[PDB]
């Protein structure tokens, strides 16, 4: 029996006030060390309410093109650190760790802070307790064939978590172990789009499924675009 | 096994 990799955040909440510095903890159950690499698997994702994760760090402590050097991302092998040296009113929001050295990838529980390259998605769904939905993901600003469409959900608690992904070329799949009977990842490169089917549903798939690319042209590359995502509400009843 | 899917991927 091989386990998952469960990554642990804390704190969840902290109440903070500008200026303030805030340090944020994130401990993986196993290495997330390549010691073939020496690198660091970790990744750190910042998220707005109403919008998608946006990829603060990866590989631990390297900051993605853009992000403040108040933003410090450190730890080796097991424990990881997120610090803000000085706290800004847009910096509140809530922060992801994420596993990246082996599937499944896993999400953390995420701490939240407390006072043309895209992906299109299909609409808003409505679904009826045991019913099936494919929800869609269409790349505008690059071939699909050139990155791993992958596609995570997150219901209103706000955890993040990976489903699967699949390579556009060679149409391999890679499926969470929770999720590799509800759901099933499909690539159409000459449309340039990713489909994601959801069978069996219940209210436990009430949430907002997003999709997202990895390059697989780099040596490495974590999760940069994440699309806006689509609210799928499978509202209990009967 | 992340790294060794990619280069597998590329190469």
């Amino acid at each position: 029996f091989v386990r998952d990799i469960v990554m642990t955040q804390s704190p969840s909440s902290l109440t903070v006030t500008a200026g303030e510095k805030v340090t944020m903890s994130c401990k993986s159950s196993q290495s997330l060390l390549n010691s073939g690499n020496q690198k660091n698997y970790l990744t750190w994702y910042q998220q707005k309410p109403g919008q998608p994760p946006k990829l603060l760090i990866y590989w631990a402590s390297t900051r993605e093109s853009g992000v403040p050097d108040r933003f410090t991302g450190s730890g080796s092998g097991t424990d990881f650190t997120l610090t803000i040296s000085s706290v800004q009113a847009e910096d509140l929001a809530v922060y992801y760790c994420q596993n990246d050295y082996s599937y499944p990838l896993t999400f953390g529980a995420g701490t939240k802070l407390e006072p043309e390259v895209q992906l299109q998605q299909s609409g808003a769904e409505l679904v009826r307790p045991g019913a099936s939905v494919k929800l869609s993901c269409t790349a505008s600003g690059f071939n699909i064939k050139d990155d791993f469409m992958h596609w995570v959900k997150q219901r209103p608690e706000q955890g993040l978590e990976w489903i699967g992904r699949i390579d556009p070329a060679n149409d391999n799949t890679k499926y969470a172990p929770k999720f590799q009977d509800k759901a099933t990842i499909i690539a159409d490169t000459s449309s340039n789009t990713a489909y994601l089917q959801l069978s069996s549903l219940t209210s436990e798939d009430t949430a907002v499924y997003y999709c997202a690319r990895r390059e697989v042209y780099s040596y490495y590359s974590p999760l940069d675009v994440w699309g806006a995502g689509t609210t799928v509400t499978v509202p209990s009843g009967s | 096994v992340v790294q060794e899917a990619l280069d597998k991927a590329r190469e």
